[PDB]
């Protein structure tokens, strides 16, 4: 704890989380604007996740990429842990989906490009992500996407190999991109059902269909990502080079 | 005076042998219980995570406040610099100084 609370001006709350609140903050020497996430130790130890979180924060502390939320540092006192985070002013992708219902092809392809860029960086360091949900994606000043949950190594977002209790590796991240590409264009994830049991079966048998408005290019990409056999999914390099992606994205690899 | 002592600091092995790396957290009651292991291949500085399984195993000793990594069936491609890094049970950052491994073969 070489950082301390006295190093920061505190402003208004940015939101409330499960184990505490997140505040707008400012580092005093540089005047740099940031977010300060305050975690209550008791809540951590109640959900039984404090040890897991310490492993995840350690991995996060090494990840430096435009589309991954930056962790600048951390410190603590008697009752609280403080994470020093990049400030993302435009909220979550989840809230944007609430406001718009679904995204056009430009916004979708741009978000998928940014995610593929981040995951390629992670794979280069042998880091993989768990499931990726819209609520776990924040938006920066230029509207660029940031992976924000520290989820490094909820049924609707899990791959067949994981719910079938089989072996898994970096290919799970390609499945995640397929589910999100579909959800961005359509407004809901592809295996959604009324019950847990139905959803499970739909995922395991890769049972999904497209609305007629989904274009041929998008259908081709989604169908390639959502293969039951992990080894049949494309490389991230192949996603970034896909003609539907290059025709619609407003950002590069 | 709290510190992690990582040994051995330098190691030379032949293809087929084994290496054990020990990381001991000294002079504190904070627990070294969350260790992640990392490697940087020879010629590079870029750090990659090590997955436990296969040729790689790990043990933890509460009495010595230590974590150990064992690599069996060493290959030439295993050569590089290994480090233990953790956030301990007191939420404090701990890192070993590194093990430079050369495998001939
Ligand atoms: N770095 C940040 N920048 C801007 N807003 C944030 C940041 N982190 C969290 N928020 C806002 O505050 C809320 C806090 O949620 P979060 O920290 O994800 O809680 P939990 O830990 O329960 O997931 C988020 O929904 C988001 O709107």
């Amino acid at each position: 704890r070489q950082w301390a609370l006295e190093d920061f001006e505190i402003g208004r709350p940015l939101g409330k989380g499960k184990f505490g609140n997140v505040y707008l903050a400012r580092e005093k020497q540089s005047k740099f604007i940031l977010a300060l996430k305050v975690l209550f130790k008791a809540q951590l130890e109640k959900a039984g996740v404090e040890h897991q979180l310490r492993r995840e924060v350690e991995i996060q502390s090494h990840l430096r990429h435009p589309n991954i939320l930056r962790l600048y540092g951390y410190f603590h006192d008697a009752t609280r842990v403080y994470l020093i985070l990049e400030y993302a002013p435009l909220g979550t992708v989840y809230r944007e989906l609430q406001k718009l219902s679904k995204f056009d092809e430009q916004r979708t392809a741009t978000y998928i490009t940014e995610l593929a860029n981040a995951l390629s960086y992670c794979h280069s360091k042998r880091v993989i992500h768990r499931d990726i949900k819209p609520e776990n994606l924040l938006l920066g000043s230029a509207g660029e996407l940031k992976i924000a949950d520290f989820g490094w190594s909820t049924l609707d977002y899990l791959p067949p190999e994981m719910i079938e209790g089989r072996m898994h590796d970096e290919k799970v991240d390609l499945w995640s991109l397929g589910v999100l590409c579909y959800e961005f264009l359509v407004g809901k994830p592809p295996f959604e059902a009324n019950t847990y049991q139905e959803t499970y079966k739909r995922i395991s048998r890769v049972e999904f269909t497209f609305p007629d408005f989904v274009t041929e290019g998008a259908r081709d990409l989604i169908s390639r990502l959502l293969k039951h056999n992990p080894s049949q999914r494309p490389m991230l390099r192949e996603v970034l080079e896909h003609p539907w992606i290059t025709a619609n994205s407003s950002k590069p690899s | 005076m709290a510190r992690v002592d990582q040994t051995p600091r330098i190691a030379t092995k032949e293809t087929g042998e084994s290496l054990t790396i020990n990381c001991v957290l000294r002079d504190t009651a904070c627990a070294l219980d969350s260790t992640n292991w990392y490697r940087t291949k020879l010629g590079s500085t870029k750090e990659q995570t090590i997955s436990i399984g296969g040729r790689y195993s790990e043990t933890v000793d509460e009495g010595s406040n230590s974590a150990s990594l064992t690599i069996r069936d060493l290959r030439v491609e295993d050569s590089g610099t290994y480090k233990c890094k953790a956030i301990d049970s007191c939420w404090l950052r701990r890192e070993g100084a590194g093990t430079v491994l050369t495998v001939k073969g």
